[PDB]
Formats: C-alpha cells, sequence, structure tokens
RNA sequence: GUCGCGGCGCGCCGAGGGCCCGACGCCUGGCGGAGAAUCAGGGUUCGACUCCGGAGAGCGGGCCUGCGAGACGGCCCGCACAUCCAAGGACGGCAGCAGGCGCGGAACUUGCCCAAUGCGCGGCGCGCGAGGCAGCGACGGGGAGCGCGCGAGCGAGGCGGGCCCACAGCCCCCGCCGCGGAGCCGAGGGCAAGCUGGUGCCAGCAGCCGCGGUAAUUCCAGCUCGGCGAGCGUCGCGCGGCGCUGCUGCAGUUGAAACGCCCGUAGUUGGCCCCCCGCCGCCACGAGGAAACGGGAGCGCUCCAGGCAGGCCCGUUGGAC
RNA sequence: CAUCCGGUCGAUCCUGCCGGAGCGCGACGCUCUCCCCAAGGACGAAGCCAUGCAUGCCCGCUCACCGGACGCGGCGGAC
C-alpha cells in the first residue's frame, strides 16, 4: 500500500585496487599470464 | 643550473639618479621610499575640493 | 579588451566514431602495455599526429614531382622527420611515409629511449624515475614521459648529474 | 532528364529547392514558426513552475503533477521517474521541469507526457532519491 | 539654399517611371563583413562579443560653442518616471567601471596602480575604472599523479632565504621536516560487461524493441564485472548520419507521386558548314587592395596548449610565402 | 579522416520512417590531488537605479600668502 513498499550484508573489507597505470597492468595480466570463459558461475566455484 | 640577465653600467653617479625609474631606486639601497597613499583618497580629495569654490583651501 | 583575448588555442586528439570494437580495444590495451600509457588520450594524440602528416604527404603527392611546391614542402617534411628519428635515414622519397605506423612515434619517447639503453628495468620504472627528475639530456634535466628525443640528442642522453 | 540541366538554369532550380524543401516534416517544424509558438518551454532547455494537483498492455499507474510555468502562465503535465519519489513532492510547491528524450513527442507508454520534474525545491530529485541531499528545510 | 551636385525646396511645362529576370505590400526572437561550427568531394547552419564600418545614449524634437557635434559624464521644450523642500522653490538621466532591484534556465570584487602600451597637456612630469595587477571562476583547453621493487626514492604540504613584483602574490631555485586521496554511468539486444535475497502486470524500469501476473538474465538490494577517467551523466539547439531535399546524386506501371487533350507568350534548349578580322563568355599570368584567424619556413617556453624568439664568430640574425 | 546497426511478418525481399552510434554551444546533477592558459548579465526587460570613481594640463598675465593659492588666457574634452 505505502509507496516504495519494495524499497544489508557487511560490506567486503578489502584493499583498493590500484589506481592510475596500475590497474590497466593488472587487466593485462588478468586476460593472458593468468589463467581465465569470463563471468561464468564455474569461474566464480573456483574462486572461493 | 643556468641563470641570465642584464646589468646597467652608469659612468656616473648622477646620470644614475636623473635616468632610473624610482622604484628601481628604491629597491637599490639609494633613496627611501615615501610611505603610500591611498589614491582613493586623493580623488575623494580632488572631487571635494572641486565642489567648492573660490578658495577651497579649508578642505 | 584585455590582451589575454588574441591568445590561441586548440585540441590535441581524436575520438573514434565507433566506441565499442573488441579488435580496438584489444590493440589500445596491447599498446598501452608495451609502452606503459597512462590512459588513451595518448593514443588519440598519435592518431592525430599521423594523420597530419599522412595528409601532408597526400597532398605533396598529388602534384608532379618537378613543382616547386612540391620540392619545397617534401623537403621541409623529410627534414622534420629524419631530424625526429621517426623515418630511416636511408629513405628520401615521398612514398615510404605514407606507410608509417604510430608505433614509430612511440618508440622515440624518452621512456623507450632509456629503457633501450638499458638505464632502466622497464618502461614503468623509467615513468617512475623520470618523475622523480633522475634523467637528463644533453645538460638540461626532462621531467616530462612523453618528451621527444632528437637523433642527434639520443647519444647525449644521462643520468642526472645532481640525481641521488 | 527529369530535372533541367542546361548551363544558364541556376535560377530555377533554386526556386524548385527553395519550394520543395518545405515538404519535410522535421523542416518544417525547425523553421516555420509554428511550433516555437506552441511550444510551452518556448525554445528553452527547461523552465519553471509551481505544483497545483497531483495526480496519476503494460497497466501500471504512473504518478505526474500538474504544472503553471510562471514565465508563460499556461498549464502542463510533468512526470516523477523515480521510485517514491511523489512523497517529496507537495501540493503547491515550486518545481523545475525539463524534457524528454524526445523533443516534443511522448516518451514510453505514459499518453501524452512530454516534461520531466528534476529539481524540487532547489535540491536535486535523484540526489534526494540516493540520500545526498535532504528535505529537512521543508 | 547648401561646403557642394542634385525634386533638395519653390513656380511653370509635359507626362512618365517600376513589375513573373517577382514590383508594391507584410513579417523577422534582422546590425553587416573579416569569420565560427561540422567534415571524403560538393555542401548546411550561425555570425551579440576581440579588427573594420554603421547607429544610439528613457521616447520625440530643437540649438550654441567650435576646423570639426544636430554632442547628451553640453543647453531648451513636451511626454513618462524620480529626488530635496525651512512649500515660496530647486533638480536627474550607469546600453562607462564596481555594485543593487526586477527578469530569467543562465552569468564575478562596491579591490590596488599609472610601473609596461598608448592618448591629452607640457622640458627633467601630471592625469587616465583606457589599460595593467590581483580576487571569484569545473564555460573551456593543455601537462603530471594516487607507485616501483625487495630498498631505496619521490612527491603534495609546512617553515625560512632568493628571484620577480609600482607593493604584494604565483612560477622557478636553495636548505630543514614530510598525508599518496576516484568518481559517474551500465551488465537482454542495438552496445563492451553474470550469481544470490526480496516484490509479484503492484511498486517500478524502459531514447526503440520490450520486462514485471512465483528462477524476473531488464524493478529494488549485496557480490562480481565493463567503459571513460579528474572528470562522468541528463535536457535543448546546429552539423553529420541522410543518395530521407539528390548540381555531383532520389523517385513518378503496381509502394506517395505524369496535368483529360490541343494551341500558345515569357522562359529554357536549338543539326552541319568558312583555320586566321572585331566583340562576349572561358583558361593562364599579372597589378592593386588590412591585419587577426587558417595554411605554412625556422626556433628544445623542461614537454604541450603557446609565443616570435637566441646564442654568438650572428643573411644587415629572423619574423619568409 | 568515402563505415552503419535494432524495429511492420507464420517466415522472406523491398519502400518508408522511428530510435541508437560522433562532434560543438549552453543549462542541471554528482564529484574534484598539483601546475599553465582562459570566457564571464547578449539570448522577444535598449527594464529601473542608492553609493563611490571614470578629463585634465600649462608655457602667457603675480603689489595674494611667503616665490606655490585663486582667477583671466591657451590646448583638449567631436578621441
Ligand atoms: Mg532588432
Ligand atoms: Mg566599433
Ligand atoms: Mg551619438
Ligand atoms: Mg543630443
Ligand atoms: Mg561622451
Ligand atoms: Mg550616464
Ligand atoms: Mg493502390
Ligand atoms: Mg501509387
Amino acid at each position: 500500500t505505502s509507496a516504495g513498499k519494495v524499497r544489508k550484508k557487511e560490506k567486503k573489507e578489502k584493499p583498493r585496487p590500484p589506481r592510475g597505470r596500475a590497474y590497466k597492468r593488472l587487466l593485462y595480466n588478468k586476460n593472458f599470464v593468468d589463467d581465465t570463459r569470463l563471468g561464468p558461475n564455474n569461474l566464480l566455484i573456483r574462486q572461493k | 643550473g643556468h641563470t641570465v640577465g642584464f646589468c646597467n653600467a652608469y659612468q656616473n653617479m648622477d646620470a644614475l639618479m636623473k635616468y632610473e625609474p624610482g622604484f628601481r631606486k628604491i629597491r637599490c639601497g639609494l633613496i627611501e621610499a615615501p610611505k603610500p597613499v591611498s589614491r582613493k583618497q586623493l580623488k575623494n580629495l580632488k572631487n571635494r575640493r572641486l565642489k567648492k569654490r573660490g578658495t577651497e583651501k579649508a578642505t | 579588451p584585455r590582451i589575454s583575448r588574441h591568445r590561441n588555442s586548440s585540441k590535441t586528439y581524436s575520438t573514434p566514431k565507433k566506441p565499442f570494437t573488441k579488435p580496438r580495444l584489444d590493440a589500445e590495451l596491447k599498446l598501452c602495455g608495451e609502452y606503459g600509457l597512462k590512459c588513451k588520450r595518448e593514443i588519440y594524440r598519435a592518431r592525430y599526429m599521423l594523420a597530419k602528416i599522412r595528409r601532408t604527404a597526400r597532398n605533396l603527392l598529388t602534384l608532379d614531382e618537378n613543382d616547386i611546391k612540391r620540392r619545397f614542402e617534401g623537403a621541409a617534411l623529410l627534414r622534420r622527420l629524419h631530424m625526429l628519428g621517426i623515418l630511416d635515414e636511408e629513405k628520401d622519397q615521398l612514398d615510404y611515409v605514407l606507410g608509417l605506423r604510430i608505433e614509430d612515434i612511440f618508440k622515440r619517447r624518452l621512456q623507450s629511449v632509456i629503457v633501450e639503453s638499458k638505464l632502466a628495468k622497464s618502461v614503468h620504472h623509467a615513468r617512475n624515475m623520470i618523475k622523480a627528475r633522475h634523467i637528463s639530456v644533453g645538460g638540461q634535466i626532462v621531467n616530462i614521459p612523453s618528451y621527444m628525443v632528437r637523433i642527434s640528442n639520443t647519444s647525449r642522453v644521462a643520468i642526472a648529474d645532481t640525481s641521488s | 532528364m527529369s530535372k533541367t540541366s542546361g548551363l544558364y538554369t541556376a535560377r530555377k532550380l533554386r526556386t524548385v529547392r527553395r519550394v520543395n524543401r518545405w515538404a519535410d516534416k522535421k523542416y518544417r517544424k525547425a523553421h516555420l514558426g509554428t511550433w516555437l509558438k506552441a511550444n510551452p518551454l518556448e525554445g528553452a532547455c527547461m523552465a519553471r513552475g509551481i505544483v497545483t494537483q497531483k495526480i496519476g498492455p503494460n497497466s501500471a499507474v504512473r504518478k505526474a503533477v500538474r504544472v503553471q510555468l510562471t514565465k508563460n502562465s499556461k498549464k502542463i503535465t510533468a512526470f516523477v521517474p523515480r521510485d517514491g519519489s511523489i512523497t517529496y513532492i507537495d501540493n503547491n510547491d515550486e518545481v523545475l521541469v525539463a524534457g524528454f528524450g524526445r523533443a516534443g513527442r511522448a516518451v514510453g507508454d505514459i499518453p501524452g507526457c512530454r516534461f520531466k520534474v528534476i529539481k524540487v525545491a532547489g535540491i536535486g530529485l535523484l540526489a534526494l532519491f540516493l540520500r545526498k541531499r535532504e528535505k529537512r528545510a521543508r
């Protein structure tokens, strides 16, 4: 009835990803040097 | 490493005095700088004086 | 009015008409990694310069060889390219210019020229030292990574005398 | 052919193009002037008015409001985008209203709506939706 | 009459002048150009604003001085506004610099100085809200950064000394100590980027197609991921997309579109032929005529946006075209 | 610096338009470490204006006061 009727997990406090070029360097090794299927469940299953 | 500039050597002291911007003399240790006066007050005085007639030396 | 109104100004880069293109993204990331590019504006700048050179070369090439203007402008362009090290010395015909590539422009950046001399371990290390003013060209120290060295100045690059 | 092609025929081609360029709907809309006089915004990016009444193949009631432009005094209808944003809008309140994506035509399944609310009481609606700003002054 | 020609004005005479190669009239959210935006080529839109020219100083008129004004930080009048009055009287024109109200979607300090460029009057200078310096300033443009590697180093920032400055800053240089901080959009397609919990055609998303009625790949949240990046997104306008205004370069049997047919003026288009003359168009060259912008030769403001410079033994150094 | 993509159907080929993709000029929203350059009440209100400033200089004429005031005169104020 009340509008916004449709409208909390603790935030994963982890070290920030590097900023600037260092971020660019991360993806370069992420897709080539490091073993990857980008975004499927099985990849996320492995990382846990 | 490098610094460049200009100099000016005068034949005599008087020639320096006659040919020299005042602020240059003040920067150098030659003469003494009078205390500054605001030009706004000078303009106010000038307009007030122009307002008066005849002998306007009072203000 | 103010004298500052007569100062000139201009942009220095061009953005792609089609932004999302997989091969282009892959190639741009590849180039950024090899040459340690801070962002994607440097690639656009390089493309801009290459386009300018290519257009000049085209316009000159459309004319006859024995044209006074053609000789004048071709000589000027070739001299500039040779001095800047983009084009090889042995090439003197205008045709070779149109085949140039931005990699040639990139290879003359300060980071690259110090890395090829073995004075730095990597492009990223080179950038880190450059930002910390530890390098010198001739008798002067340059702290701009994008500074472009000339062929006659390649052998005069060293480490800053005052650098610790 | 079907077009005049003589060496001394520039005038005829000019007048032909002049007459026939008026048949394009977009060109008429842009360079005729009727649209300019009819458009409530009078060619402006957005305008300012006052709220006067909150009102309502997809079957989804939408929340909107009636506005009266200050500079022009005419009445229009505006739509409140975000979820639960109607509460931030009170009767007799000053708003800033802009257009939709399409210039003039209606957008989406909303019938006869061509304006959007973006600022209320001097605070961005989207900012209030994310709690960046607050309406405790009102 | 005028500095002066002239229906510029007056008297007389005669009748003419302009028009589909568009007169006259009406409208304009109409100052013009040099130029700006966009981008195969051909083009389309804009042109308040830096240089030139024009017009105006609340509206409409008149005038003195002067070589030069129909002047408005000069005077007179009417109209509309506005101020002081010890009520009889007097008095004003920010579309100049700051500043205030109103209006609007929208726009800065009631600062310092004549030191530089110039103007006015003048002999060893005065004055200039022209102009210069500073302040606010995410209109906007350019250059660096939030690490590298197994130890060091480096910034921002703070405190002093120089340099500069009309005086103060700022940049740059020398010493001591030393804060490393990323957001905005999105993940069904166009278009690069996927797993849990809620809600249940409700709430909401959605430029277009579409989603939502019990796994919602699209709503609301968490995780993860993508693009640009000190910037990102939304709204309106212009160019492009668009060979959907078509000269280059559209279409006209059935999709929108060949007048029912003939004659015919204006208009447009018109076979072949003379070698050498004249005229018109055409091509090439040249003279003359502002720069700035644009192109372009040369120069390491640390690079760059920029600017016209610098070292020494300088084309007469150069600023070509 | 010569580029196209999604949408009418049970499927298919066209015409045709709707929408997306780029640049620039402004306004709104979120955010912002350092330096350089830099526009800034124009947008059917050429609407209305407190307050201060924006045009002076000097050779000629001194029985003024201790020659400098002031005044007449000259140039400029039409840039
Ligand atoms: Mg007008
Ligand atoms: Mg002018
Ligand atoms: Mg005038
Ligand atoms: Mg007048
Ligand atoms: Mg005047
Ligand atoms: Mg005035
Ligand atoms: Mg039919
Ligand atoms: Mg038909």
